[PDB]
């Protein structure tokens, strides 16, 4: 257990603050400089900020300069990234990162990540989705359509996780009403359709919405 | 090196 | 200084021979690091100073290269080690930037799509908009085009697309695209179809349905 776990993700509004903590153990903490660094959804990863293993050495990206704060108790081994003024850009899944140990005036590689916490900057208000069918018309294709719901993430299972094959679950797609939406489609042979009922079972936690809808062919 | 100097002890 | 990796993307076999490219805007030397990451988990760091390997990392991974080129070397791919390749940049006075990564995925035959198109259900309408979607089920490789047509004429800029993973089983990918109006504009018009291209398919697939049918 040499590990690094970030905590104090979340949804945050624009303009709103947020301080992020990680927790180091297993190594000597205090004497290793730290960093943070973010992956927006679907895009490579940026560099945030560095401070120096005593805390006297604070840089950031221009991108975060006088919005954030690195700093570090090196007596309860956290790390913290203090947030302000967060915009949109920010959302990100947030990791912090040991620099690999070196002798000598030169700083090192990315060693050590934390599992990463994601921090999501929107407006919207949390919502449970509309669960609707996709009807099929020797395979045939059927799913439903899970639309308009905030924050990530849904599940998605068919006949109580008893159909699992020929199961496609798409990854979420943020809709310009900066809502969620994804559809979940299974083929099945056709000749089941009028014999095996499909229903699925649609689950949203934040919003506590539990839906098992009924997929009938047309 | 200053910001890539050895940030470690 | 700004790192670029090529190709973007690219199709190995296990036990292929694959080299990712990795070029630096201006000199950094030997501060260089290549990172793998899976989808959903963090990076795991593979070679630092250019062309050292990590401690846990098995040698078939090697990187070399010193001034804007370097390059990751796997000798002989194997099944876990399909994933996004980094490289990342620690030169003196730089900071520390990323390339925009390399994704390496199986290779397999082609696989034309089958293609379903699914009515905006009776439910949706009641509710107030009308979602159109067009499945592309277990196709290879990744490149398609799906091309919305309404009244028999062309759209842009109201649909989107979704792609699961390359399936663990049989390396295909499903995709999905989904053409949103409201209820009003969708009961305007008559006929929607989804058009689908890809190397499979000697011919574009059309499904297509008549509003009411």
């Amino acid at each position: 257990q040499v590990q690094l776990v970030e905590s104090g993700g979340g949804v945050v509004q624009p303009g709103r603050s947020l301080r992020l903590s990680c927790a180091a153990s297993g190594f000597t903490f205090n004497t290793y400089g730290m960093h943070w660094v973010r992956q927006a959804p679907g895009k490579g990863l940026e560099w945030v900020a560095i401070i120096w293993y005593d805390g006297s050495q604070k840089y950031y990206a221009d991108s975060v300069q006088g919005r954030f704060t690195i700093s570090r108790d090196n007596h309860k081994n956290t790390l913290y990234l203090q947030m302000n003024s967060l915009r949109a850009e920010d959302t990100a899944v947030y990791f912090c990162v040991r620099v690999r140990f070196s002798v000598g005036p030169h700083g090192s590689a990315f060693d050590l990540w934390g599992q990463g916490t994601m921090v999501t900057v929107s407006s919207a208000s949390t919502k449970g989705p509309s669960v609707f069918p996709l009807a099929p018309s020797g395979t045939a294709a059927l799913g439903c359509l899970v639309k308009d719901y905030f924050p990530e993430p849904v599940t998605v299972s068919w006949n109580s996780g008893a159909l699992t094959s020929g199961v496609h679950t798409f990854p979420a797609v943020l809709q310009s009403s900066g809502l969620y939406s994804l559809s979940s489609v299974v083929t099945v042979p056709s000749s089941s359709l009028g014999t095996q009922t499909y229903i699925c079972n649609v689950n949203h936690k934040p919003s506590n919405t539990k839906v098992d809808k009924k997929v009938e062919p047309k | 090196a200053n910001p890539n100097a050895n940030p470690n002890a | 200084v700004q790192m670029t990796q090529s190709p973007s993307t690219l199709s190995a076999s296990v036990g292929d021979r694959v080299t990712l490219t990795c070029r630096a805007s201006q000199s950094i030397s030997s501060w260089l690091a290549w990172y793998q990451q899976k989808p959903g988990k963090a990076p795991k760091l593979l070679i630092y100073d250019a062309s050292s390997l990590e401690s846990g990392v098995p040698s078939r991974f090697s990187g070399s290269g010193s001034g804007t080129e370097f390059t990751l070397t796997i000798s002989s791919l194997q099944p876990d080690d399909f994933a996004t390749y980094y490289c990342q940049q620690y030169n003196s006075y730089s900071f520390w930037t990323f390339g925009q990564g390399t994704k390496v995925e199986i290779k397999r035959t082609v696989a034309a799509p089958s293609v379903f198109i699914f009515p905006p259900s009776d439910e949706q309408l009641k509710s107030g908009t009308a979602s159109v979607v067009c499945l592309l089920n277990n196709f290879y490789p990744r490149e398609a085009k799906v091309q919305w047509k309404v009244d028999n004429a062309l759209q842009s800029g109201n649909s989107q697309e979704s792609v699961t993973e390359q399936d663990s089983k049989d390396s295909t990918y499903s995709l999905s695209s989904t053409l949103t109006l409201s209820k009003a504009d969708y009961e305007k018009h008559k006929v929607y179809a989804c058009e689908v291209t890809h190397q499979g398919l000697s011919s574009p697939v059309t499904k297509s349905f008549n509003r009411g049918e």
